[PDB]
């Protein structure tokens, strides 16, 4: 049975996902996740569908840029699989973690 | 299909 | 018995007795749905005098 | 519409060197 | 109650056992009394097991 | 009384370590530079 | 509330880094992507609540989203404000 | 006669000039600073509209959509310079690869 | 006959060439498929349409109701097991479909 | 009651672009930069004003401002535009 | 005849009538609460004492008494909040914290 | 004239220290931060006070802008202080 | 005045770089350092000299680099602000 | 103060400055240099080298945004 080699859809997906401009991350499990995260900071605060995709969309911005200062930051270690000190190093230079 | 309705709560309960 | 299902009951909330309708079915259907068998064990004392 | 009708004089063009 | 999932001797010693459940896993580290219950009751790793915390009884 | 069952993380459990923890009143910072210097030395 | 923060699923955050255009990806991204989302929403979020507190109103609005990321120094288009 | 056909400007130089005296950011206004800013705006638009119009046309569409809008502003430098901080609301991302990671030998 | 079921991928597996004059004679779907596919079907032509268990059908505040209604037919046979036991709005949502 | 830049927009499009169209989403992103420009562009004005201790902003203010705010080939070129447009205002008397 | 400072009323030491100028001549809004000059002037006062505390804490360290730029950054880039707080801030001639990265040390 | 916060920075290190002494280079430091930090919150405030329309800056606007501005603890004691002044001003 | 990005000379740029601490440095690093500070003092002297021309005005003051370095979000304290 | 004196001469005739403000300058430049440095460092390490190489400054820049 034919095969595609390791990488071939990686490319692929990455066209096409690059391409697409629909929103990435499950709507329902995000505003689960926000909706607990607010009942931290205070309890019974309401939230509309408006508020919750906003935020969605801000958050995904944040970590596309994230991801691509790390491609960027993990080629020149001649890497081509992103490690987790490429995330740190890369957030400490952004002057987000310090 | 009203005639399931039509039984009231107190006429499914009973006494 | 439960007072609170009376409440239910005076409510008069149809989709409220709809669900005690159901639970009523689900005790009569196999006591297993509303409440397992507690799997009974002797009482412990926390200390011997 | 076409390429001609966006070449067509009957707009607001704008001259930087980019565009 | 658990699946039993795996077995270790904190090494008569505490065991450490690992138990699965529909909802999720965990594992457990057991008294040596009630090691000498499992031990003496023939459980095997895969063998399905019910412990009353507050009597240290596995069935 | 005793715990029979108890309850563990294979990341965090081990025999080895047992540990256990809970006018702005904050840890005081020792800005020496000769230790700090010290420090980086040794 | 038991673990949302989990909840994002592992093809959200390959997708997302799909997007960035990396090859490849070591496991341990996951969690540590994980840790980021949840601090960066934890800020935005305490900012938002702040607002809608200022607000005296119950409810968290659009607004009040917009202007946490703009305090973040963050700047969104197309939701208003 | 409306001020804004006498200075001959799209964008309403009289609500911009309400707004700058609501706005409170100074005590008073000079009559030339409405008019000044009302010219800058309508200058910006029309460079970010072209741009915008001509990515929709480049992919044969002809309503603006944010992922064109994106592309438009990306697309040029400056723009970018002064939109560097503005996420845009499904804009998307550019292509973007890097060479080493292209398959195959050179 | 065509039987219009399975996964995404095998299902336009089974699209692929409906649009040859005579490439079948009749196709059989699921009302889910119907409700996720609308398009596919909505775009061919249907010439007679027929509904079994119409009863589904009763509430026409149902989004599937509107689509049905939408599509365009020669003809329409409603099927259903004993519709009289219902009450009269569904009767007449029946009717007006 | 509201009001938006939406109408003025269309309009300058319609002049460059007769053909193309706005959906709401772009029409209100547009709107948005409109909008954080003006601040921007107000804000700038405002502190300018006050550091040299003037109380009216002027077309001086907002000159210096667009300097300030806009690179520099597309400042040159608003800045020509504006002088343009406020010449021919105080033409119009 | 004799009067009080808003000041000494509220118990502090900044000028809270020069911030309530400050702020009416910065027209920020068309109306001032009057608590907001007082509200101002109570954080001002504690956030300089903070920082104060910190320099003298430094100072004290140091053994020198007179606080220089030296002993400012060390104490503002040592307080990790305010620290978060100023990373934009750069002060003249602070200088910067002794840091090395421990794998350019040959060893220990 | 000029007045500048210099003597009261002046006055409460001494009242923290009386036996501190104080470089003028570090006077004008603390200076120009009083006053950047001042700026900033009034700013904040006025932002708030816009989206809200509302005419008048209270001490609760300044209070919620001091939560914006300062990290968590530090505006817990901010807000603190403030209010402990609020008291002693209804005093 | 002439060739000044020179003037810069390599042991400045070396005293620097050892404030930063790097143990270890590169001969091409001098002309890359120095292009940054060409480009950086542009961006700054051309934003302090368009704050002073405002003014109507010859000698840039103090007051026209701090606030033109605050313009680029750089804040820097002690020179009378 | 020799550069400065031209970049500003490139860009205004007849300039004059005040030597409060070339002091402001030169202690910016470091301040930007120092940190410029030290990132460049953080990227070598990163690299697992201890040559800082022109490559490791672009990179800095990059995350850092200055040129993106």
């Amino acid at each position: 049975p034919h095969r595609y080699r390791p990488g071939t859809v990686a490319l692929r997906e990455i066209r096409r996902y690059q391409k697409s401009t629909e929103l990435l991350i499950r709507k329902l499990p995000f505003q689960r996740l926000v909706r607990e995260i607010a009942q931290d900071f205070k309890t019974d605060l309401r939230f509309q569908s408006s508020a919750v995709m906003a935020l969605q969309e801000a958050s995904e911005a944040y970590l596309v840029g994230l991801f691509e200062d790390t491609n960027l930051c993990a080629i020149h270690a001649k890497r081509v699989t992103i490690m987790p000190k490429d995330i740190q190093l890369a957030r400490r230079i952004r002057g987000e973690r310090a | 299909t009203d005639y399931f309705s039509k039984l009231s709560v107190r006429d499914l309960l009973g006494s | 018995s439960r007072a609170q299902t009376k409440a239910t009951l005076a409510s008069g909330n149809f989709m409220s007795i709809v669900n005690c309708l159901m639970q009523l079915r689900k005790v009569c259907n196999h006591p297993n749905l509303f409440e397992v068998r507690p799997i009974l064990t002797s009482f412990v004392l926390e200390h011997c005098v | 519409l076409n390429a001609e009708t966006l070449l067509l004089n009957t707009r607001r063009t704008s001259k930087r060197s980019s565009v | 109650e658990g699946e039993v999932t795996e077995l270790t001797p904190e090494d008569i010693s505490h065991v450490i056992v690992g138990l699965k459940s529909a909802k999720g896993t965990k594992t457990l580290r057991l008294d040596p009394t009630i090691y000498e219950s499992i031990q003496r009751e023939k459980v095997s790793i895969g063998d399905v097991i019910y412990i009353e915390a507050n009597t240290g009884a596995v069935k | 009384m005793k715990a029979l069952v108890e309850e563990i993380d294979k990341k965090t459990y081990n025999p080895d370590i047992y540990f256990t923890s809970l006018s702005r009143p904050v840890k005081r910072i020792n800005y020496s530079l000769a230790d700090l210097e010290a420090r980086l030395y040794t | 509330l038991r673990d949302n923060i989990q909840g994002i699923t592992k093809p959200a955050i390959r997708r997302l880094a799909r997007r960035g255009g990396v090859k490849r990806i070591s496991g341990l991204i996951y969690e540590e992507t994980r840790g980021v989302l949840k601090v960066f929403l934890e800020n935005v979020i305490r900012d938002a609540v702040t607002y809608t507190e200022h607000a005296k109103r119950k409810t968290v609005t659009a607004m009040d989203v917009v202007y946490a990321l703009k305090r973040q120094g963050r700047t969104l288009y197309g939701f208003g404000g | 006669q409306s001020r804004s056909a006498k200075a001959g400007l799209t964008f309403p130089v009289g609500r911009v000039h309400r707004l700058l005296r609501r706005g409170n950011y100074a005590q008073r206004i000079g009559s030339g600073a409405p008019v000044y800013l009302t010219a800058v705006l309508e200058y910006l638009a029309a460079e970010i509209l072209e741009l915008a119009g001509n990515a929709a046309r480049d992919n044969k569409k002809t309503r603006i959509i944010p992922r064109h809008l994106q592309l438009a502003i990306r697309n040029d430098d400056e723009l970018n310079k002064l939109l560097g901080n503005v996420t845009i609301a499904q804009g998307g991302v550019l292509p973007n690869i890097h060479q080493n990671l292209l398959p195959k030998k050179s | 006959v065509l039987t219009y079921y399975g996964s995404p991928q095998q299902r336009k597996e089974k699209r692929k060439g409906w649009n040859k004059p005579d490439a079948f004679h009749v196709c059989i779907v699921s009302y889910q498929l119907v409700v996720q596919d609308q398009h596919s079907f909505k775009r061919k032509r249907w010439q007679y349409m027929v509904l079994d268990e119409a009863h589904n059908i009763k509430n026409f505040r149902s989004t599937r109701w509107q689509a049905l209604l939408n599509f365009n037919t020669q003809r329409r046979l409603l099927l259903t097991g004993t519709p009289l036991q219902n009450n009269l709005a569904e009767l007449w949502s029946l009717l007006y479909f | 009651r509201k009001e938006t830049y939406s109408s003025y927009i269309y309009k300058v499009l319609k002049q460059t672009h007769p053909d193309t169209g706005i959906s709401q989403k772009s029409m209100s992103i547009l709107n948005s930069f409109v909008n954080d420009i003006f601040e921007r562009i107000a804000t700038e004005a405002s502190k300018l004003a006050a550091y040299n201790k003037k109380s009216t902003i002027s077309a001086r203010e907002i000159q210096t401002a667009v300097r300030l705010i806009l690179p520099g080939e597309l400042a040159k070129h608003a800045v020509s535009e504006g002088t343009r447009a406020v010449t021919k205002y105080s033409s119009s008397t």
